[PDB]
């Protein structure tokens, strides 16, 4: 249900887990997920233009290899070369990894301490110090170095993290 | 994506093999350990995909490549490199528990299945 609609819609297409969401550049909005090996083109990850439209992509996003073991995803740029279009999109997985995708092309692992990942923003802090901030359901919190898959701080507990 | 991680493994197998022939007794050190964790991260990054029948020669294949430089470097071994062989071993039965003895017994049936992997499970 929108602002702007006020009405209860039904998504037309029939999805699992719906990793990201969120409004892009020329497509107004968006949704991440499947519907029910190796090659990067293939991916298994459909994305979804909002208001019952077409799929919009099923072309370079994450391979279906890692569609078994990915529990939430974050986006970090998007870009249209033609009717095609390019993601580096951050993902993380059962496993205690981070990743780096461009054009579901997996680059730059992190391995996380801790067990259970559940979410990430990102810290810009100025200069070259710039860093993905990983939350898990443990209450526990990393702070990962980008430029560098590497973990920075490792706090615990953690009733909140803003 | 499995074209790539072979290559980076080749890569780094060459730049190992560098470091080794030419060098300086600096430098030597520094590309070995450089190439070491590059062996490290492809394998946690294959390390992350469930079983996988085409990828495992290269995931046993890999990690022998990192025990040799690893141990190699240390001049001895220890038991980490059990482990690693352990947690390869378990995977490639997860494919199709209790300790290394069963595990290879297990292990050497499946293969005599004749999975074409043997080249590396004789290298293990």
């Amino acid at each position: 249900i929108s602002s702007q609609t006020g009405k209860v819609v039904s998504v037309s297409g029939n999805f699992s887990s719906i990793q990201w969401a969120g409004e892009i550049e020329n497509l107004g909005m968006v949704l991440l997920g499947l519907k029910e090996d190796y090659a990067i083109w293939n991916t298994k990850f459909c994305v979804y233009s909002l208001e019952s439209q077409e799929v919009l992509s099923d072309i370079y996003i994450i391979p279906p290899a890692y569609s078994s073991v990915v529990t939430y995803v974050h986006i970090c740029a998007t870009e249209i070369i033609k009717n095609q279009l390019r993601i580096s999109l951050i993902a993380l997985t059962r496993k205690n990894q981070l990743i780096s995708f461009q054009n579901g092309t997996p680059k730059n692992v992190c391995q996380l301490p801790f067990g259970d990942p559940c979410a990430v923003q990102l810290m810009d802090s100025g200069g070259g110090n710039l860093f993905f901030v990983v939350s898990f359901i443990s209450n526990n919190a990393c702070a990962v170095w980008k430029e560098s898959f590497q973990v920075a701080a490792k706090w615990e507990k953690l009733s909140l993290v803003l | 994506c499995l074209d790539l991680w072979r290559e980076k493994n080749d890569r780094l197998v060459r730049q190992a093999k560098v470091a080794q022939n030419s060098g300086l007794t600096l430098r030597r050190q520094q590309l070995a350990q450089d190439a070491l964790e590059g062996l490290r991260g492809l394998l946690h990054s294959l390390q992350g995909l469930p079983a996988a029948v085409p990828v495992l020669p290269l995931e046993l294949t890999v990690t022998c490549n990192f025990i040799i430089l690893r141990a190699s470097l240390a001049q001895g071994f220890t038991e980490d490199q059990a482990q690693d062989i352990q947690r390869s071993l378990e995977r490639v039965l997860e494919t199709q528990e209790q300790g290394l003895r069963e595990l290879w017994d297990s292990v050497l049936r499946a293969s005599c299945l004749l999975p074409e992997l043997l080249s590396a499970l004789h290298r293990l």
